[PDB]
């Protein structure tokens, strides 16, 4: 069939396609996300929408089970197969052990798959990073990100995509334990963190939450404008 | 000039294995020490930012009950060898009803340290440290991408390897005890790390015939660092 | 018998310019009915049908495979299918499973879409085609319908005498068999309009 | 450039360079000759001893394919052993299937089509081996075939393969195939195997001789080099 | 150097370079010396270590009840031809219910290591075997090569600066035939003491000695049953 | 053989398939041919010049039937022609086994086009250098189709391929027309093959086949010599 | 990196600090209408803005003509809009 | 006909070479073998595995 | 022209060429052989020659006249290994014609088979295109004798009198000067032209131990290689 | 053996897939297709590439492929590669009709295709597909739909769309002529013939060069209406009347 090693070691020790193909992560949409103690909140930004056309087909926060949310960066085409394979994997886990899918298990699935997808013959490695957030069984919320290397890695909050150093540098000024003592402080915390992100005109900000027992709720552009209202009024109070 | 992925050098050896050895040098460090009482072990997690949770990172996974491990370099390459090496230990136990010795594990991995090619892709980029106690006592082992497996009494790896070995033969002798060696590792770690040594940076791992198990919990390490 | 698991029959009688296909729909397991609304006559394109009888699983499954390849064939070429082509299609589809056979006996009845030439044919389970000029029958009961249609069939038939001929033949034929019954549906189709009537049969 | 690397590419002057490189790879190996008489086939291979290297009887370039067929290989050696195993297996197939002993013609075809079959792809390289095939049967007579690395198989009365090739086949036209008995032809080989490859290049050497024909009754074997020792008894007396 | 690429490409001089580079991988291994008498066969190796604290990497590995091999060069391929070596031993031990003679074992090594020297994308094996055993006709000392050309010698040596071992052995090959074991072994590792620089030992912790005999099964000694052999040697000259 | 299986046909920096363009140049280096549909059947004309007087014209035929009502000629290279000739020969007969019916030419050019386009992408081959003209008389209206090395398929009234196809194209723009008879297509076909021929055209040079609606019939050098007598 | 809404507004307003066209220029609808492209062509569309108005010799704006003249550059960037999804 | 097939061309003055092989004669009225031999040397053609489509 | 790897494998040039086949058309010219086939009225003649550069090479092995079946003969040019490897495929496909279709294969169809396999060698990009040139004769029902030629480009091909190889560019020019006339073809006319057409080429007028003549004639339709004595009868029969 | 390899799969050292860009540049040639915002209807537009007077016009569809009872698609680019994709795609739709006795919804038909094109981009050393085709149709859940394909395999749903490079100006014209829910199919067809008038360079919009395929939901017909030239010509004269009327402002 197709016998050729695409991804080989460079003489200075690096793999190229792993440590080069993160540029496709660097040139995609941004996505952030924090975890509250009770309700998590993640959201994609820099949507660059045509603003006269359809929007449900460009939805890039999805679910595997209701227990688990998605978020990713990079080119979405390669991410689709990772999502569907992850879903087929997390259903047979329900066919086995009768608890719902723990998030650390499914992150080891995407990470292990993406590793052996780098390792094998004649296969271009994936160019996506992704986030996997879900309040598990026994009510405990946590999050992980992926890597084209395939190294799952548990953060407290996110910055992936364009300017991950900008937002990831910004959330150190977030991490005061007051944030988040309230869930509205968590959501307006995410959107106020996406103020330093791209244009933030209330159009390209798509956020979604999960209240630890509920299915994930794609919020309409109704309270995003109100959180921009209390955020801008709070900046009016800042002087 | 991308030539044969399996081609020898003018010196000469395998080009891609020699390139694979340099991939260990940018990975994080680790310290193993063989004791007459057991095997202590050390690593550094290398926290990248205060964003990250520090305790989800694994550099020590424990293969059987009685055989420890330490990985290095690219971790996602190491996880495959971990999960399959566990299967080889269990297959030993279910054909044989006895514990697989610490030696034969690394034959059972290093026999496929070299399987790359096109028919029949790249070699692995990890340098493992195996510990454990079989009937032959506490053994401390070390394998490379080349499969050249050897016993090492007190092995360092990674970026710190040169200064850690070089400083480490000075402070080692034949009759080391355990709690001497445990605080004898963190001196080297706080010399070789760039962040301040505290409760979130490193993790120890010990395995003994009579102190087991005795795995790896927090707040032991708080007492361990404060003895400096 | 193995055909007598569900019972059932299909009759198709060529008339002058119109063709009538009739069948029963009782559905049951060897002694015991389950429902009456079961369908053994399938539309295949326009102004064309196929009857099916025998074991009900091969009726539904062979119906779905034939509908599959038929939709692919009328989506390969813009024309409708000619009925000879349908007959050899069913013959190949039965003959692919030569050794483990489908237990059905299909009856293809329909007008040629080029003209108003009628056409009827019936096939064995191995897949032997057979073209006749008067009638074809397929089911557990057969000697009854050969007893009727060799004494009520005339060569040149207006749709009234065709409908009443196939009505008497189906009613008196099925009411002598035991395992079938519970209603008789009659598709009388002509050049103008497709007409479906359900007779007033015995319920026992 | 670029026309010599792969085997499956013609060169613009119209020949294949990997085959031509395979021809002169055998050119560096030592001289091994052969000749047939009216009722037998005599082989001879000169072998190289510098100081110590090997015990007497190591890596003998005389092989034994069938009961009545033998090799005399020269060139690279490992691929010659591979051809020995394959020709061995082919004689096993003919022997198992058709019931009688393999003629030398079919064996030359079925081996030479493999040696040709490795010159059509860039999967493999062309072989670097050339070998003799001697045989005798009473319904057949003595045949002597010659296979080159290119795949050409044909028939000699006598041949020579090695460095000293032309000088070691210059003198064979002095001998007469038709009349001579092979028992003479043994020392009639050993005289010029001792004469060719003069001792300034390599200091010492050692001789093998293998002899199949009517006197051995179909079986191919090495002559006992000690027995009759006819070689050096003539060869030290052949310098003047 | 564009024809130095693969194992397929012949040279314009007639020397396939991948084989030569694999011979270079043979020379980079440590020294080992195998030499036979008429009644015994002895092969002696010299270990090296990575550092002081790491134990010395062993060379001589047990294979059958009479077949033993040394090694130099790569290690993983030595485990590969080791496992093939065991498996072809106990195949015929399983079928014919007799042990294998050595002289038909090594043709399976040549026909085993042949095919990865011809087809595309297959490297040769960096290998340094010094095979020793009994058939019924006595001892044998063979050697291999990555070009798969096996030599029946009376004594050889392969590894780093092993030519000095040879130039020791040629002036004693007339006396390496009759003598029994206790001086045969030290006649062995004198060649090892010529493979070293003349300012460091010749220690006990590194040399390993393997012997195969008639009333003596193949045995590996390691520093401590070696310690009775290293006693009583001559001093290195000035 | 090895599983190399990589497509040597890739995209350009402009976005042009390079091997298909070069294969169309190899079509342009081929022999000229023309084929005209006219109102009862389709006449295919080809132009076959033997390179010497030593040659035999009785052996190799260019008009090659596929069914008893379907003809097929080319403009390109013969050794790549005969392979997909035989592929069409086997390929029509599965349609005659499954459906038990004479295969439509429209279905032929779909399937042969699928073979050829599917062959432009597979493992390590050049594309075919052949441009076909496929005729036939199915269901009452005679058809004439043209394929190409790009795997495409057109539905021409009266086209020409090979050498000087812009010359024969403009010649068949005006002189070819609304409707003719079967003999009247032969006149203008022999004329447009007489556009770019040598100084003489005999029964051995041209070779002309027709499709009646009652069935195919490849013509003989008797009538091929009688019609061109009568220069066109 | 390619400019953002903050850089493009600071690019054009500062470029026009010396000279504007008919004054009155507001940069809110300029960066909002065309999304997106570098601040290169934003001077070019403004180059032809006062250039087409120069047929009136100084100052005027035709609503049907201005959006029609803007269509030329709008389509120029809208011919190559996708990549991708460059991402 | 025959010399026209092998013409290069190699047009104008090879026809003069056809006359310069008449001075090669040795013959009063140029023989047929003189002409044919002149054009066949230059220039050569190598056929036919490809153009045979004609 | 050139662009890319078109000078190396069988992919298209920008001008429409493909260079590997037009290198194969002069892969024949290393052989050094003239071979002429002439179709008479009721017969057909192959003429060849051989080169015997050694006195130790045989006369019995180097004959290029290979017999395919008992009604089909052939002769080979080009290089030797490709020529012989073509022959077992010819014999094997003739035998499978005998097993599958039950009657003896016409000489027409075997060249279509060999031409299509040579096409598959040409079509796929990673296999060498077999630079030999195939020449057949044979007998058909009511069609007289036939001659066919198969070049290594993949076309079956066969004419009244054809010759390809080394010297044949002038030999075809002689056969044009000899065929188109009012002469008929008797048997010794075809044989006496088959020598003299080649003797005009080489200008040697040599011994009858050099040319090998295979012939077929519908009195006894079996392929037949002439004995040297009757070859001498033809060769002095032409000398007036 | 590997030095003849063309490396169609690997990332290129600047950031992007090198081959998919040159894939999209071929879609940028030779294609023009679009669809309109339409209730109780949906339309497709097609530009005749070969408008010569010597074709047969007997196919009865030149750029519209009818792949179910309810759906269709519009080939752009290398046509016979789409003649692979419509055989594959039609077989996918028909096997879903086998497995469920119910008509295939359009979304999973789109993803079921794009996993194959994506499957050639991910691995193989293989020439990718060079067709970016559209989708129309009806479904049970969402009424009417439009979709978009890429050689990368990333799909988007539109309400007015862009094929190919000449249609970016059509996207500017569609945003400048935007509405929300007006069909009234004479308004949508007047807008579509307007867009093909001002975008395509040949003046006056000749009646042969364009092609419109509509889809009206009828219970339970769901008619895929491919309209002939006799109802194209009076639509062209309607738009020319609207241009003559609208130009009177100046």
């Amino acid at each position: 069939s197709y016998d050729r090693a695409i991804t080989v070691f460079s003489p200075d020790g690096h793999l190229f396609q792993v440590e080069y193909a993160q540029e496709a992560v660097k040139k995609g949409s941004t996505a952030v996300g924090v975890r509250g103690r009770d309700i998590v909140v993640l959201g994609v930004e820099k949507k660059s929408v045509a603003k006269l056309q359809d929007e449900r087909t460009v939805r890039k926060i999805c679910a595997l089970d209701d227990n688990v949310c998605m978020a990713f960066a990079g080119l979405t085409a390669d991410a689709r197969i990772v999502i569907n394979r992850a879903r087929v994997e997390c259903q047979s886990h329900r066919l086995t052990v009768e608890d719902p899918v723990t998030v650390e298990y499914i992150t080891r699935y995407i990470a292990s798959l993406k590793q052996r997808y780098t390792q094998s013959n004649g296969r271009r490695p994936f160019g996506i990073s992704a986030l996997i957030v879900g309040f598990d069984f026994d009510g405990t919320p946590r999050l992980y990100q992926t890597d084209p290397s395939g190294t799952y890695h548990a953060w407290k909050a996110n910055a992936i995509g364009r300017g991950a150093k900008s937002v990831r540098e910004f959330l150190e000024k977030n991490y005061t334990d007051e944030a988040i003592e309230t869930d509205d402080l968590t959501i307006k915390l995410v959107i106020k963190a996406l103020l330093e992100v791209v244009q933030s005109g209330g159009k390209n900000i798509e956020l979604a939450v999960m209240r630890r027992d509920q299915s994930l709720k794609i919020l309409n552009p109704e309270e995003i404008e109100k959180y921009v209202a209390e955020i801008e009024k709070e900046k009016e109070e800042n002087e | 000039y991308d030539r044969g992925v399996n081609t020898f050098s003018p010196e000469g050896r395998l080009f891609q294995v020699e390139y694979a050895i340099e991939a260990i040098k940018l990975g994080s460090t680790a310290i193993g020490i063989q004791t007459s009482e057991g095997v202590c072990l050390a690593v550094e997690k290398r926290i990248t930012s205060p964003l990250m949770e520090p305790s989800s990172i694994e550099k020590i996974v424990e293969i059987d009950a009685h055989i420890g491990c330490a990985m290095s370099g690219l971790i996602a390459d190491a996880k495959t060898l971990i999960d399959k090496a566990r299967v080889e230990t269990q297959n030993h136990w279910f054909t044989y009803n006895e514990t697989m010795t610490v030696e034969s594990v690394t034959q059972a991995v290093s026999n496929l340290a070299l399987q790359f090619g096109e028919e029949d892709s790249r070699p692995f980029g990890v340098a493992l440290l195996f510990g454990g106690v079989d009937e032959k006592g506490p053994q401390l082992f070390h394998m490379d991408p080349s499969g050249t497996f050897v016993q090492c009494d007190a092995r360092a790896i990674g970026s710190a390897s040169e200064g850690a070995q070089s400083s480490l033969q000075e402070v080692y002798h034949k009759s080391m005890t355990l709690k001497e060696a445990i605080k004898s590792s963190l001196i080297i770690l706080k010399q070789v790390m760039e962040e301040k040594l505290n409760a979130t940076n490193i993790e120890l791992a010990t395995v003994q015939p009579g102190q087991n198990f005795h795995m790896f919990t927090k707040e032991e390490l708080e007492e361990v660092i404060k003895d400096i | 018998s193995i055909m007598s698991y569900n019972g059932g029959a299909v009759m198709a009688m060529k008339g002058k310019n119109c063709v009538a296909i009739a069948a029963d729909r009782r559905f049951g397991i060897q002694a015991q009915m389950v429902t009456t609304d079961f369908q053994k006559i399938f539309p295949m394109g326009d102004r064309l049908y196929i009857g099916l009888a025998g074991l009900a699983t091969d009726v539904q499954t062979v119906a779905q495979r034939l509908k599959f390849r038929l939709n692919l064939y009328e989506l390969k070429e813009g024309r409708q299918i000619k009925p000879y082509t349908l007959m050899s299609m069913v013959a190949n589809l039965l003959y692919e499973k030569r050794f483990g056979p489908y237990y059905t006996e299909p009856v293809i009845a329909g007008l040629d879409p080029k003209t108003f030439k009628p056409f009827i044919c019936s096939l064995d389970l191995i897949g032997c085609p057979m073209v006749t000029d008067d009638f074809v029958v397929s089911g557990t009961c057969a000697e009854q319908m050969y007893g009727m249609c060799e004494s009520l069939w005339e060569p040149n038939m207006d749709p009234d005498h065709l409908f009443e001929t196939i009505s008497q033949a189906m009613l008196n034929a099925v009411d002598r068999d035991a395992v079938s019954g519970m209603g008789v549906i009659v598709h009388i189709i002509e050049k103008d309009k497709i007409t479906t009537r359900t007779l007033k049969a015995r319920m026992d | 450039t670029g026309y010599d690397l792969s085997a499956s590419t013609f060169s613009p002057d119209g020949r294949v360079f990997q085959v031509e490189y395979a021809m002169k790879a055998v050119e560096n190996s030592s001289t091994a000759i052969g000749i047939r008489c009216k009722d037998g086939v005599v082989f001879g291979v000169e072998k190289l001893v510098l100081s110590k290297l090997y015990e007497e009887g190591s890596n003998k370039r005389l092989f034994n394919v069938d009961r009545h067929v033998g090799m005399a290989v020269a060139g690279l050696l490992a691929d010659a052993r591979s051809l020995a195993d394959i020709a061995r297996e082919e004689a096993s197939n003919f022997r198992s299937n058709f019931g009688y002993n393999i003629p030398l013609k079919h064996l030359a075809d079925r081996v030479a089509m493999y040696v040709h079959a490795y010159t059509l792809y860039s999967a493999v390289r062309p072989f670097g081996c050339s070998f003799m095939l001697g045989s005798y049967s009473v319904n057949d007579g003595a045949q002597l075939y010659m296979i080159d690395p290119s795949g050409v198989s044909y028939g000699y009365w006598g041949c020579a393969i090695g460095k000293a090739r032309q000088a070691a086949k210059t003198e064979i036209e002095k001998l007469q195939m038709k009349e001579m008995t092979c028992r003479d032809i043994v020392k009639e080989v050993a005289k010029i195997i001792y004469i060719v490859h003069d001792e300034v290049k390599d200091k010492a050497f050692e001789l093998e001789l293998s002899w199949v024909g009517e006197l051995t009754n179909g079986r191919h074997e090495i002559v006992p080099k000690d027995i009759r020792e006819e070689a050096e008894k003539y060869a030290k007396e052949s310098l003047k | 150097n564009q024809y130095d690429n693969d194992v397929t490409v012949w040279s314009p001089q007639g020397r396939i370079h991948q084989i030569e580079y694999a011979m270079e991988a043979v020379k980079q291994g440590s020294a080992t010396v195998g030499l036979k008498s008429k009644t015994h066969a002895v092969l002696v190796a010299l270990k090296r270590a990575q550092s002081e604290l790491a134990a010395h990497q062993k060379k001589i590995l047990h294979v059958d009840n009479h077949i033993g091999i040394s090694i130099a060069g790569l290690t993983a391929d030595a485990r590969l031809l080791c496992n093939f070596m065991r498996q072809e031993c106990l195949d015929s031990r399983f079928v014919f219910d007799r042990p294998l003679p050595v002289s038909r074992l090594v043709s399976l090594i040549g026909s085993k290591t042949q095919i990865p020297t011809q087809r595309y994308g297959r490297r040769p094996y960096g290998v340094g075997l010094l095979i020793a055993g009994y058939d019924d006709m006595g001892p044998h000392i063979f050697q291999t090569c990555p070009s798969a050309n096996y030599f029946d010698c009376r004594a050889m040596s392969i590894g780093a600066r092993s030519q000095s071992a040879r130039t020791y052995l040629e002036r004693h090959m007339s006396e390496f035939m009759e003598c029994n074991l206790n001086e045969l072994v030290k006649h062995g590792l004198r060649a090892l003491r010529e493979t070293l620089p003349a300012e460091q030992d010749l220690t006990t912790k590194n040399v390993s000695i393997g012997i195969v005999g008639k009333d003596l099964e193949f045995t590996i000694y390691d520093d401590d049953d070696v310690s009775p052999f290293l006693e009583g040697l001559e001093e290195r000259p000035q | 053989e090895r599983g190399y299986s990589f497509s040597l046909t890739t995209f350009s920096p402009s976005g042009k398939l390079v091997q298909i363009e070069y294969a169309l140049a190899a079509v342009a280096g081929g022999a000229p041919s023309v084929g005209i549909k006219a109102a009862n059947g389709v006449v295919l004309a080809t132009e076959k010049k033997q390179k010497s007087i030593l040659y035999d014209e009785r052996s190799v035929h260019k008009v090659e039937p596929i069914t008893k009502h379907i003809g097929l000629v080319y403009s390109g290279m013969g050794p790549d022609y005969r392979v997909l000739v035989h592929r069409a020969r086997k390929l029509a007969q599965q349609y005659y086994l499954v459906y038990q019916e004479p295969i439509p030419t429209a279905q032929l050019v779909q399937r042969v086009a699928s073979v050829m386009q599917e062959y432009t992408q597979s493992g390590g081959v050049r594309p075919f250098g052949v441009s076909l003209l496929i005729c036939g008389w199915n269901e009452g209206r005679p058809y004439l189709f043209q394929s190409d090395p790009s795997g495409a398929y057109f539905a021409w009234k009266a086209t020409a391929m090979g050498k000087n196809y812009v010359n024969g194209k403009t010649f068949l723009e005006k002189r070819y027309n609304e409707d003719l008879e079967l003999e009247d297509a032969i006149h203008t076909a022999i004329l447009t093959l007489k556009e770019s021929f040598e100084g003489q055209m005999t029964e051995d040079n041209i070779e002309v086949g027709i499709c009646n609606e009652a069935g195919f019939r490849r013509l003989t050098p008797t009538e091929v010599k009688d019609y061109l007598a009568a220069i066109a | 990196p390619l400019p953002d809404e903050k850089t493009k507004k600071r690019i054009f307003q500062i470029h026009t600090s010396r000279m504007t066209l008919a004054d009155d220029v507001t940069l809110d609808d300029l960066i909002m209408a065309k999304d997106d492209l570098s601040g290169a062509d934003i001077k070019a569309i403004c180059t032809e803005a006062g250039l087409m108005a120069l047929r009136e010799r100084r100052m005027k704006v035709t609503n049907e003509d201005f959006k029609k003249s803007k269509e030329n550059v709008l389509y120029k960037k809208q011919e190559g809009t996708p990549e991708g999804l460059y991402l | 006909a025959r010399p026209d097939k092998i013409s290069g061309a190699d047009i104008n003055s090879i026809c003069q070479e056809s006359g310069m092989l008449a001075v090669r004669e040795n013959r009063y009225i140029v023989l047929a073998k003189d002409f044919e031999k002149a054009y066949k040397t230059v220039i050569k053609k190598d056929e036919q595995e490809h153009e045979f489509y004609k | 022209s050139s662009a890319g790897f078109d000078r190396h494998i069988t992919i298209f040039s920008p001008e429409g060429r493909l260079y590997q086949v037009e290198y194969a058309f002069k892969a024949i010219n290393q052989g050094g052989l003239t071979s002429v086939a002439v179709r008479g009225k009721d017969c057909a003649v192959i003429v060849t020659q051989k080169k015997v550069p050694d006195k130790l090479l045989d006369s019995s092995t180097v004959t290029h006249l290979f017999k395919i079946t008992e009604n089909i003969g052939c002769v080979m040019t080009g290089m030797t290994a490709d020529s012989r490897s073509q022959v077992q495929r010819a014999r094997y496909e003739a035998a499978n014609w005998k097993y599958k279709y039950g009657y003896e294969i016409p000489v027409d169809m075997l060249c279509k088979r060999i031409a299509d396999i040579s096409q598959v060698y040409t079509q796929n990009a990673e296999m060498r295109p077999l630079g030999c040139c195939m020449i057949l004769i044979g007998i058909d029902e009511e069609q007289g004798p036939q001659v066919y030629k198969c070049d290594p480009a993949g076309y079956y091909c066969g004419f009244k009198a054809t010759a390809a190889g080394v010297k044949q560019t002038e030999s075809t020019s002689f056969l044009e000067k000899k065929v188109k006339k009012k002469f008929d073809w008797t048997f010794e006319q075809t044989v006496e032209t088959a020598i003299t057409c080649l003797s005009t080429v080489l200008s040697i007028d040599f011994k009858p131990s050099e040319i090998e003549v295979g012939v077929v004639t519908v009195e006894n339709p079996k392929f037949r290689i002439l004995t040297e004595a009757e070859i001498d009868a033809h060769l002095v029969a032409l000398a007036e | 053996s590997r030095r003849y390899d063309s490396r169609t799969t690997i990332f290129s050292p600047e950031g992007r897939l090198y081959q998919v860009e040159y894939a999209m540049e071929a879609i940028g040639h030779a294609g023009t297709c679009l669809g309109i915002l339409a209730n109780d209807g949906v339309l497709l537009a097609a530009e005749r590439r070969n408008i010569h007077k010597l074709l047969d016009e007997v196919f009865f569809s030149e750029k519209i492929y009818k792949l179910n009872e309810d759906m269709a698609c519009s080939v752009a680019g290398i046509t016979s590669d789409a003649n692979v994709l419509t055989n594959e795609l039609r077989l996918i739709a028909q096997r879903y009709l086998l497995q469920y006795q119910e008509p295939i919804p359009c979304e999973q038909l789109v993803t079921a295709l794009c996993d194959i094109k994506q499957a050639y981009t991910q691995f193989g050393g293989k020439r990718p597909f060079g067709v970016s085709l559209l989708y129309i149709g009806w479904d049970k859940h969402y009424g009417f739909q439009l979709y978009q394909s890429d050689p990368s395999g990333n799909y988007g749903g539109w309400k007015a769309t862009c094929i190919g490079n000449n249609s970016a100006a059509a996207v500017s014209m569609l945003k400048q002529d935007y509405k929300e829910g007006e069909m009234t199919l004479k308004s949508a067809l007047a807008l579509a013939i307007k867009v093909l008038n001002k975008t395509m360079d040949v003046s006056k919009l000749s009646a042969e060069k364009v092609e419109i395929a509509t889809l009206t939901r009828e219970n339970g017909k769901t008619v895929i209406r491919v309209l002939k030239q006799k109802e194209v010509e009076q639509l062209i004269k309607k738009h020319e009347e609207e241009e003559a009327k609208a130009e009177r402002e100046k």
